[PDB]
RNA sequence: UUGUAUUGGAAUGAGUACAAUGUAAAUACCUUAACGAGGAACAAUUGGAGGGCAAGUCUGGUGCCAGCAGCCGCGGUAAUUCCAGCUCCAAUAGCGUAUAUUAAAGUUGUUGCAGUUAAAAAGCUCGUAGUUGAACUUUGGGCCCGGUUGGCCAACGGGGCCUUU
RNA sequence: CCACUCGGCACCUUACGAGAAAUCAAAGUCUUUGGGUUCUGGGGGGAGUAUGGUCGCAAGGCUGAAACUUAAAGGAAUUGAC
């Protein structure tokens, strides 16, 4: 009964068998193939940082209504261009083109988030200092 | 109160006083003032009342924490009402529990005799006995059906889709009533088989 | 190089972490004993999770079999030495009975209250930061120590302070030389 | 004997410092004369208040926009979700975010999953490697020694000899 | 024609049981989880596509991905708007 193999001296047929059947699962197939390292644009880091090239502002999916607020960036490790969003409203005056920012994921391991159809990555800090001291009023940003 | 049914009568009259006789000759109870005074300690809980298309459906949890407990489910269009009404059907749902040790048997029992199974829908809970200071290790809703029952160290297990609140209750209602169905050596003795109560008080029960 | 330093940390946080009936419970005790944390609460916790380890494992173990009774009356006799278990209960099964409460019972700072010398716990444990307490010669300035039951009979005030029979505070000095200035006008 | 606000003496180290101690010489710790609290300004933060998940029918603003939102969603004057002010909650000298990994996961299953209709029994039969394969041969009965535990005696362990051996 | 028996395609009755249910002599003897043994699945798309191999005169068969994208797709059974 039940399908497999039960003998005493059964064990390589069991052993083999799981790992055959291992390759279904998601996260399993993606450290064996090292695909982290062959593709996505981070090759496998926590954070990367980038050069503006231009801004841009997104519409967000029905049904909601926004027109929301973004960035290209060329990372600066590999070349590859990216799309990143802005946080909390009015920050976008603090980045403008030729800066350089640190960006980081989005929270949901490669997906996108919410409404907004693309976008996979959040800006950090921008020329050495972070949005969050700039929104709150905490630091200045020098120019150049 | 005036009693309607036999065993009612037996009751007011005050010929039974323990609800022990009820649960050794297996009578049926119709009236809720019956277990209303042979277990006064009884106490109530109420698990949950959601809105339904207006109508309110409550689930509510009778014991003492002393070996007694009830389950009962109502819908009614008013949450008083379904409280209320609620309640009366878990006091006349009462059952007793087994319970025992999970090893030498030094001062009273303290947890459950034997491991136990109960399956409602696709909803299964399996209790195991477990060594003192262990607490209830269960989920908020099955742990307070159990601390009413006066369990104190249990192990529980479960499956199947446990977020549905009411077949939850009910399965681990099965299993804790099981506990008395299960034969063990010390059972094995042979007994004489009592004489019925309405028997006995015939008369009185009459008229 | 040198061998490394061995160190461990020393508690363990509750896995639910918005449970009310646990929430309010944990605040009484605060409350009763004076504690300044949530940390001071689940320190004693993860001692006495560890104390049932030991024990539950050992009662699988053979009556009469030569571990269970040298390190069982091991585990038994330290236990009675600070009285958290009474010796009453001198007994492997009931140290899995032991509770929360009967180990705050036995920290310097509820003993100082008890005793007399302070009049609130938390007039007690000031006391104790500020260096008056003395246990035999000994100052101890720490509130979690435990007290062994030799050790009760003898804390009392530390000599080196007022209430202990020093010079009075450098604030009590002051104002005594104050006054004596304006009456030796 | 318990709360809410006008008033009074006490206690102490953060810090500074004669000295001694420490040290190869020093710095710092431990000790100590003098000095060192009344918004004790000698002013604790970091995230939240629709649900999951502890905690607001509060008050002003705004216009599907700016924004919020892990997920479900909120917002088009009448905002329990945006922005600000009060109040409240949680952990606390620490708290939040990103990425990887463990538990949750009986969603990798030996213990321990599923395959009529939800993903999944190969058109059919033969057949090598591999895995798996019915019953039977000394059993029983006596006699001594015999250690441990429990209250002489009972249980549990063990040795020797005889019985076609 | 009557009684009995072995083997087969089916039927009726029965539920200690099983199941999400419809239903089931096996779809039973499973949290009280182990009679022997072979094959297959791991949310929905991209896709039975691309690429390599192999078989075929050809049409085609067998083996068979990833980048990327999305919050559902799906089963059984109730009640009943204009």
């Amino acid at each position: 009964g039940k399908g497999k193999p039960r003998g005493l001296n059964s064990a390589r047929k069991l052993r083999v068998h799981r790992r055959n059947n291992r390759w279904a699962e998601n996260n399993y197939k993606k450290r064996l193939l090292g695909t982290a390292f062959k593709s996505s644009p981070f090759g496998g880091s926590s954070h990367a940082k980038g050069i503006v090239l231009e801004k841009l502002g997104i519409e967000s999916k029905q049904p909601n209504s926004a027109i929301r607020k973004c960035v290209r960036v060329q990372l600066i490790k590999n070349g590859k261009k990216v799309t990143a969003f802005v946080p909390n409203d009015g920050c976008l005056n603090f980045v403008d083109e030729n800066d350089e920012v640190l960006l980081a994921g989005f929270g949901r391991k490669g997906k996108a988030k919410g409404d907004i159809p693309g976008v996979r990555f959040k800006v950090v800090k921008v020329s050495g200092v972070s949005l969050l001291a700039l929104w709150k009023e905490k630091k200045e940003k020098p120019r150049s | 109160w005036v009693p309607v049914t036999k065993l009612g009568r037996l009751v007011k009259a005050g010929k039974i006083t323990t609800i022990e006789e009820i649960f050794l000759h297996s009578l049926p109870v119709k009236e809720f003032q019956i277990i209303d005074t042979l277990l006064p300690g009884l106490q109530d809980e109420v698990m949950n009342i959601k809105p339904v298309q207006t109508r309110f459906k409550a689930v509510v949890v009778v014991g003492d924490s002393n070996g007694h407990v009830g389950l009962g489910i109502k819908t009614a269009k008013e949450v008083a009402g379904a409280i209320r009404a609620g309640i009366i059907i878990a006091k006349l749902s009462v059952i007793p529990i087994r319970r025992g040790y999970w090893g030498t048997n030094l001062g009273q029992p303290h947890s459950l005799a034997t491991k136990t199974t109960g399956k409602c829908g696709s909803v299964t809970v399996r209790l195991i006995p477990a060594p003192r200071g262990s607490g209830i290790v269960a989920s908020p809703a099955v742990k307070k059906l159990l601390q009413l029952a006066g369990v104190e160290d249990v192990y529980t297990q479960s499956n199947g889709k446990t977020r549905t609140l009411e077949n939850t209750l009910k399965a681990a209602f099965v299993a804790i009533g099981n506990t008395y169905g299960f034969l063990t050596p010390n059972l094995w003795a042979e007994q004489p088989l009592p004489v019925s109560p309405l028997d006995i008080y015939s008369d009185e029960a009459s008229a | 190089p040198r061998a490394p330093r061995t160190y461990s940390k020393t508690y363990s946080t509750p896995k639910r972490p918005y449970e009310s009936s646990r929430l309010d419970a944990e605040l009484k005790l605060a409350g009763e004993f004076g504690l300044k944390n949530k940390k001071e609460i689940y320190r004693i916790s993860f001692q006495l999770s560890k104390i049932r380890r030991a024990a539950r494992d050992l009662l699988t173990r053979d009556e009469k079999d030569p571990k269970r009774l040298f390190e069982g009356n091991a585990l038994i006799r330290r236990l009675v030495r600070v009285g958290v278990l009474s010796e009453d209960k001198k007994k492997l099964d009931y140290v899995l009975a032991l509770k929360v409460e009967d180990f705050l019972e036995r920290r310097l700072q509820t003993q100082v209250y008890k005793l007399g010398l302070a009049k609130s716990v938390h007039h007690a444990r000031v006391l104790i930061t500020q260096r008056h307490i003395a246990v035999g010669k000994q100052i101890v300035n720490i509130p979690s120590f435990m007290v062994r039951l030799d050790s009760e009979k003898h804390i009392d005030f530390a000599p080196t302070s007022p209430f202990g029979g020093a010079r009075p505070g450098r604030v009590a000095r002051r104002n005594a030389a104050r006054k004596a200035e304006a009456s030796g006008e």
